[PDB]
């Protein structure tokens, strides 16, 4: 029960003793890892990580480099976090639509910095397979009343007045482009030009409505032959 | 249509009800063998008052000789018996026999002689004395017969009386485990009455006198009389069955009626309900069969089915007055006509035998029979939903709190009935017995009149109940011998049920008549009703008129001080006053922190009614900006403003969360709108900083503040203005504009065929907050103005749904509509009259109610707009499809709906299976404890307990200050402070700690709270726990994953399961410096 | 093993994710012979499982085809068949759809779904000649193969071409023509004769392929190139590993000797 150390998969459990509690009848927070492939030019030399504590920010990842460079004396830097959706907040990006769950990824410096750390967690798993006492603490920056009235707090308004003012900005200015864009006479390679009207300014708009989207029976002498063969 | 469907439904009824001949042959059988046992009976002749002294002394049949007993220096008759007349009354006499399930009765008529009857028989006592020694020899033979052919083996004899007349002993025989009948679960009466005219009517009329010491006895009247001409009934009912064809199914479906509304053709004016039945349902449809009509019309035909026969009567019974207005005259051997003169009684009157009817009927008992035939006749008028089994199959006289509303137990420690004259204020002297022979009928009398003349108008009804009566009595006593109740008389104690008027439920003054220069007769009764409490008052607009002032009080009525008072006086100095009940209850009320909040009503306003006060002033003041974009409306959309906040808002008081009241502002039309969702919500920021910049330049007295809204998902940019006027309150402006469903609906149609649903729930969620919440604030208001007791009973709901820990995932609207539902449909109960009945009547619905099947369809009007057929059946058919879409109801569980929002999903979207099962099953564990046990003190007690088990964890906290004052509330923050980072201090977190660990482990786990600290933070209002339930999902071991969810174990290489402990120490981390217990399972 | 409907339901509840209960029912309503229960249930699935979860998405497409296959009709298919193509990625659906027709033998409509899929995404995929070249060669119709293999040439990229040259010379030696797959081989090296990598895959099947004499011209031609130290350890090893396995002492000599000569330069 303490030998399983790693998964027919490929995940290494990273086990974490944590703060007691005082009236608590120590503990093990199960964290897991591997290298993650991807041929994306901002995706690359990054460790997927699975099942991370609760509200662990760059600054829990760097306390633990920090702590596995003083244990494995290893060379790894990390650089930054991706993908911290911990609550399920910004899924869904409602602003590109009007215009990884419970996973972290970890960026690092170079190969040398992930073979390092890679090397330091692979020791790590046997060490908690070998002797699982001598391992890291994982703490929180535990929240007080502080971060609390933080989170109950008023807004600045200097921030909120700036944030404003460049938002609006920037966005007159793209729309402003695109409006001339849509209205500066759209004509094709070969002749053809494009119908547009008075009052519309998005191209993407009218792709966007582009996917969204008399017979006398009496009259011939044929016709009244059937008609007289139906009145019999 | 109506024909069809009523049709089969009394149809399935008459099929359930129906008995069996298994049975009949089994009755007929045994009543054969008393037929044989009483020609057997032997005959005797006159004998004297001392010898059958001797014959019941040395005998062990007591004869029940009733108040007077007959004296041998009085009487200068004799006795004899003959052969007498035996027949069978009962409705398996008129052939309809239904099963009942406690039991039910055919009784035997046994005839007494004209030859054993003197001509003056019927005064004084006498044909009532021979009736009584007769059927005690009867008794006495009967008992030698039966000891001879040995069906003393399981048969049971005793004394009884019939239709509880306590002058009209009669005897009941009863079977235990060939001639038993005890499958059958009957029981048999054996009756002593008289002959068809065998006295004078004209001298045995209501006002003819038959008792001498110039008053009549009407009852006992109608007892001797109708004793003589119970088989003439027997005839004309059976001529009726001949003539008409639906008679059986008629009279089958008036009786159920009459036993699941709760009356009975037992005795009523000793303190009792009831007085009509079987037996006077039957007489007064034969009567309208007869006619009826103004000008002797006929009212219901012969080739009528039962359902037109029951809607003719029940119409017959609510349009026409038969106790103050009119009377009903036919005769049974030609036609029936109905006058136009009240005789302060129920008067149904036949000519041919003389006799009125319904004399067993008081007129609290025909009030409420009144106000059921108007309710049934309502209901038979509805088209729109089913109210066959509404009208049917809800017996709701079980609970006299969920029948009656307001309930009252008084107790009266007689004495002796020689004691009377000391222990009463009224008299029961010679005359006082010769027109209410039992002093249970006087005192019953007593009470009803000088409890309705004290009350007035702030009631609708009143009924007397005496706890205490039994109407069965051995053979071996006169009569029915007791010691309970502090004396020696038929009752434990005395239930004043009022059905109470709820406007002028507390009109603080009882107004009187004017002042003349001569005393007038009413203010000479009220002077001498009143006493001292009387007085003369000069009004503000200069009447001078009596009037007895009292003084309001939040904790008990007026009404509980207006009948204490007049028990105390008008009825003796002994008796004892009580509802703690109620008390209680307005007890369990939060009381503001305010000035003079104890002697406040329940029913005031006025702290709503200041919010909104100045809530007025700011609205004119942002109204009169100038702003780039002229301001087109706004609407207070607030939980205040609709009367339904939990604690009343008190000034200042910046820790309740329902502090910051809503209100939308919504700017004119305008083409020149941002397209693109985060841009806009910056441009309504931008109108919100112009408006808050204008403000504290022009108006600095307010105070204001930004802060975010996060409950709209997706939607992170949405920031609301927080404004602090100096009286003391605060309201977040949220702004509204013509363009946010537009690009919500685009949103949601460029999104892909999987995140489609999320989108739902999002545009559901703004629909729910932004579009909808004005039409219910103002429909809620109109209807709270029109049903006042409403908004205390949503305010007792939201408390027993706060201290059950259901509030945190149920929202506020949803709370608002459960608990409106009975005020809006209270069929077949009444309107509900106080905070009592009302919660309860919540109680027993939410528990009664099973979603699975049924929607809850409401029309949100004033009383008597409504949902029509169209409508009404597209809102079910969007039921049925959901049901079909959803059979078992893991994704929703309540589907309501009202004309606001016919969509069926819109307030209880999002709602875990696991909490609407909880809430159900307390609501039935709840019902069952009323059930089993006695509605009072401690058991009200056990209902506003937490229940802190089923919960896998619980985890308890406290805060460092207590809130109790600060939320406002007594056992007060006068000012605002200079930093609203100290008003973040002063406030609360539990809230959002409890939802974001919902959000994080959404997957698993179910943590629930409480909301209210300042109510529920004990003694001092510091106190809070998060309850937590694992899912059965993590409760299995699974194959490890990527996206699980959860922070876990695993078991092997492969599954895993999920981790307890790292989870608590997460939550403990989280809350530090605030948990202090944790408890697990 | 659950049996009851009672208790199927509950487990539903219990367990939303859980996919191998969810075939477990509609086995369960296989074995009761409900279609209209089957396709209700199918939607009743899809409305009621998590969005992130395609794996499952696609576990229950594939599953309402396969009912559909069995007990469903033509026009059913197309109609699934449009709405996965809709919802799920589409050429998935075509190797799904294709598959279940291997198992289900129709062999000409199976073959028109191959044209089907190679005449839309013929342009960019691979997998779906490498299907079309296992059934027609499990057909054993070679010509129309090599056809296949030509339009998979002038239909795809460079890159493409030499890793559906690799693909078919790979099942032609596991299945199809070993002659044609050496003349394909030849050919392939004769475009290129540097890739490291396709003289190693060579070289191991022929080794699988065991037979003598082209082993050994193959590894003399291998000698007479260019190669680095590495990879020339690589073969010689992996030549010394195939010839203990099959027991030449002769030839484990002369490789040393060779070896040695190769060492001394």
């Amino acid at each position: 029960i303490e030998d399983i150390s790693a998964m027919k998969n490929g995940f290494i459990v990273v086990p974490f003793k944590l703060p007691d509690h005082k009236a608590l009848p120590a503990s093990l927070h199960f964290m897991f890892a591997k290298r993650h492939q991807s041929s994306n030019s901002n995706e690359s030399d990054c460790l997927f990580l699975v099942n991370l504590p609760l509200l662990s920010n760059i600054e829990h990842m760097k306390k633990f480099v920090g702590q596995l460079c003083g244990k494995y004396d290893t060379v790894s830097h990390v650089e930054e976090l991706l993908y911290n959706d911990e609550f399920g907040l910004h899924e869904v990006d409602l602003s590109a639509l009007t215009s990884p769950r419970n996973t972290a990824l970890l960026k690092f410096v170079d190969a040398a910095s992930i073979n390092n750390c890679w090397n330091a967690l692979k020791k790590y798993s046997n060490l908690h397979a070998k002797h699982p006492n001598e391992l890291f603490e994982w703490t929180y920056t535990t929240p007080s009343f502080t971060t609390f009235v933080n989170f109950y707090k008023p807004l600045d308004i200097d921030y909120l007045k700036e944030d404003i003012h460049t938002h609006m900005a920037i966005f007159e200015q793209r729309e402003a482009q695109a409006q001339e864009d849509v209205q500066s006479s759209i004509v094709d390679e070969d002749g053809f030009t494009l119908v547009v009207g008075k009052n519309t300014k998005s191209l993407n708009s009218i792709r966007k409505k582009i996917l969204n989207k008399k017979a006398k029976k009496d009259f011939y002498r044929f016709q009244v032959r059937e008609r007289k063969k139906q009145e019999i | 249509f109506k024909s069809n469907i009523f049709k089969l439904q009394i149809d399935e009824l008459l099929e359930q009800v129906k008995l069996k001949q298994k049975h009949v042959l089994k009755v007929e059988k045994f009543l054969h063998k008393l037929y044989d046992i009483l020609q057997e009976i032997p005959d005797w002749e006159e004998k004297s008052l001392a010898e059958v002294d001797s014959f019941f002394k040395n005998k062990i049949v007591s004869v029940p000789f009733v108040d007077p007993k007959p004296i041998p220096q009085n009487t200068n008759y004799k006795f004899n018996y003959k052969k007498p007349d035996i027949s069978l009354i009962g409705s398996f006499a008129l052939k309809a026999g239904i099963y009942q399930p406690n039991g039910s009765s055919i009784d035997t008529l046994l005839t007494m002689p004209k030859e054993l009857f003197e001509k003056k028989d019927f005064l004084n006592f006498r044909c009532l004395h021979k009736r009584s020694v007769y059927l005690a020899y009867l008794t006495h033979h009967l008992l030698i017969l039966l000891k001879k052919d040995k069906l003393d083996s399981f048969l049971q004899l005793e004394y009884s009386y019939f239709d509880n007349d306590p002058l009209l002993p009669i005897l009941r025989i009863s079977c235990s485990k060939d001639y038993n009948f005890y499958k059958t679960r009957f029981s048999i009466n054996l009756l002593i009455g008289f002959p068809y005219k065998v006295f004078e009517p004209k001298k045995l009329l209501p006002n003819r006198n038959c008792i001498r010491i110039l008053p009549a006895t009407p009852l006992y009247n109608f007892s001797v009389l109708s004793s003589s001409t119970h088989e003439n009934y027997l005839k004309y009912l059976y001529k009726t069955k001949k003539q008409t064809e639906s008679f059986v199914e008629a009279t089958v479906l008036g009786r159920l009626w009459l036993q699941q509304r709760g009356f009975s053709s037992n005795m009523s004016h000793s303190g009792s309900l009831g007085g009509f039945g079987t037996f006077e349902f039957t007489i007064l449809m034969a009567a309208l069969l007869n006619g009826g009509g103004i000008n002797s019309n006929k009212i219901l035909l012969h080739g009528f089915s039962s359902y037109q026969l029951f809607k003719g009567v029940i119409k017959y019974l609510a349009t026409m007055d038969l106790c103050h207005d009119g009377h009903l005259q036919f005769h049974s051997n030609p036609a029936s006509k109905y006058i136009d003169e009240g005789f302060q009684t129920p008067t149904l009157f036949d000519k041919s035998t003389k006799v009125n009817i319904l004399t067993k009927m008081t007129v609290s008992s025909y009030q409420i029979l009144k106000e059921y035939a108007g309710e049934t006749l309502r209901m038979l008028n509805n088209v729109v939903q089913d109210q066959f089994s509404n009208i049917f199959l809800t017996n709701i006289s079980r609970f006299d709190n969920l029948k009656y509303d307001l309930c009252y137990d008084v107790q009266l420690p007689l004495g002796k009935y020689n004691n009377l004259e000391t222990s009463l204020a009224a008299t029961f002297g010679s005359m006082e017995r010769v027109k209410f022979i039992t002093l249970e009928n006087f005192l019953a009398h007593k009470i009803t009149n000088v409890a309705r003349y004290a009350l007035g108008d702030r009631i609708k009804y009143i009924q007397i109940e005496m706890v205490g009566q039994k109407s069965d009595f051995p053979i071996t006593k006169r009569k029915v011998y007791s010691n309970t109740g502090g004396n020696h008389f038929n009752f434990d104690f005395v239930r004043v049920k009022l059905i109470v008027n709820p406007s002028e439920c507390d009109k603080l003054v009882t107004k009187g008549p004017a002042h003349s220069e001569t005393m007038s007769t009413e203010a000479a009764v009220f002077k001498n009703f009143w006493g001292i409490k009387s007085s003369l008052r000069r009004f503000k607009d200069g009447s001078i008129t009596h009037c007895c002032v009292w003084s309001t009080s939040s904790s008990e009525p007026i009404i509980s001080s207006i009948v204490n008072f007049a028990l105390q006086k008008h009825v003796s100095k002994k008796a004892q006053i009580s509802n703690e009940t109620i008390k209680k209850f307005h007890n369990f009320l939060p009381l503001p922190n305010l000035p003079s909040s104890a002697k406040t009503s329940v029913l005031n306003l006025s702290s709503f009614f200041n919010l909104k006060k100045s809530f007025d002033d700011l609205y004119k003041i942002i109204f009169q900006m100038k702003l780039p974009l002229s301001v087109k409306s706004i609407l207070p959309v607030g939980s205040a403003f609709r009367y339904t906040s939990l604690c009343q808002p008190v000034p200042f008081a910046y820790s309740d969360p329902d502090f910051f009241q809503d209100v939308i502002l919504e700017f004119e039309t305008s083409p020149k709108w941002p397209d693109e969702i985060t841009s806009l919500e910056k441009a309504k920021t931008a109108f919100l900083l112009k408006i808050q910049e204008e403000l504290s330049a022009n108006s600095s007295t307010y105070r204001s503040f930004f802060s975010r809204d996060e409950s709209i998902p997706y939607n992170l940019e949405i920031v609301t203005l927080n404004i602090l006027t100096p009286e003391g309150y605060g309201f977040k402006f949220r702004v509204l504009t013509e363009r946010d469903e537009i690009l919500y609906l685009r949103a949601i149609a460029n999104a892909r065929n999987e995140l489609k649903p999320e989108l739902e729930a999002t545009f559901l969620k703004f629909t729910a907050k932004y579009l909808a919440s004005v039409r219910h604030t103002r429909t809620l208001e109109n209807i709270s103005h029109s049903y006042q007791f409403y908004s205390p009973v949503v305010r007792l709901f939201k408390r027993w749904l706060d201290t059950h820990l259901l509030l945190g995932h149920i929202t506020d609207e949803l709370a608002e509509l459960i608990a409106i539902k009975p005020f809006v449909d209270p069929a077949p109960y009444f309107i509900p009259g106080s905070l009592e009945n009302g919660f309860l009547k919540v109680l027993k619905f939410i528990s009664q109610w099973n979603w699975k099947d049924d929607p809850l369809i409401l029309d949100l009007v004033k009383p008597e707009e409504r949902l029509t057929l169209a409508q009404y059946k597209g809102i079910q058919m969007n039921f049925t499809n959901l049901r079909n879409s959803d059979p078992n109801g893991t994704h929703l569980q309540f589907f309501v709906a009202s004309k606001n929002d016919p969509s069926g999903i819109l307030y209880s979207s999002g709602i875990p299976l696991p909490i609407a099962t909880r809430l159900t099953a307390l609501a039935k564990v709840a019902v069952n404890l009323l059930q089993t046990h006695g509605l009072n003190q401690q058991t009200i007690n056990l209902l506003f307990t937490p229940g802190l088990k089923d919960y896998d964890f619980v985890v308890d906290l406290r805060t460092p200050i207590g809130l109790k004052s600060s939320c406002g509330i007594l056992s007060a923050p006068s000012n605002f402070p200079e930093n609203l980072n100290d008003l973040s201090e002063k406030m609360d977190p539990t809230y959002q700690l409890v939802k974001y660990l919902n959000l994080k482990y959404k997957n698993s786990l179910i943590l629930s709270s409480r909301k209210y600290i300042g109510v529920n933070g004990g003694e001092k209002g510091d106190k809070n726990v998060i309850t937590g339930l694992i899912k059965p999902l993590f409760k299995g071991a699974h194959k490890f994953r990527v996206n699980l969810d959860c922070n876990v174990k695993p078991v092997d290489d492969e599954n895993v399961i999920l981790n307890k402990e790292a989870i608590f120490h997460e939550i403990a981390a989280f809350g530090n410096d605030m948990v202090i217990n944790f408890e697990t399972d | 093993a659950p049996e009851s409907v009672a208790d199927f339901e509950r487990l539903l509840i219990g367990n939303p994710n859980s996919s191998v209960v969810w075939m477990n029912y509609m086995a369960f309503q296989l074995q009761l012979s409900e279609i209209e229960k089957a396709r209700e249930l199918a939607e009743r699935a899809l409305k009621t499982i998590n969005f992130r979860e395609e794996a499952e998405k696609l576990n229950i497409w594939i599953a309402m085809l396969n009912l559909e296959n069995t007990f469903g009709t033509e026009e059913t298919l197309e109609e699934v068949f449009s709405r996965a193509c809709q919802y799920m990625d589409s050429y998935t659906i075509h190797t799904k759809l294709l598959g279940i027709y291997e198992i289900s033998e129709k062999f000409d409509k199976a073959a028109e779904l191959f044209k089907a899929t190679a005449k839309k995404f013929g342009g960019e995929k691979v997998s779906i000649w490498v299907s079309w070249g296992d059934f027609l060669i499990s057909h054993n119709e070679e010509q129309e193969a090599r056809t296949i293999l030509g339009n998979a040439l002038k239909a795809l990229p460079k890159r493409n071409h030499i890793e559906v040259v690799r693909k078919f010379a790979q099942l032609e030696f596991a299945k199809g023509d070993p002659e044609r797959g050496r003349s394909l081989f030849e050919g392939l090296v004769a475009d290129a004769p540097k890739r490291i990598d396709l003289w190693n895959v060579y070289v191991d099947q022929e080794v699988k392929a065991k037979d003598k004499k082209k082993v050994e011209d193959l590894f003399e031609r291998i000698i007479t190139k260019k190669i680095t130290r590495k990879q020339a350890k690589f073969f010689f090893n992996k030549w010394l590993q195939f010839e203990e396995s099959e027991g030449d002492e002769k030839t484990i000599e002369y490789v040393k000797a060779k070896a040695t000569e190769y060492v001394a330069s």
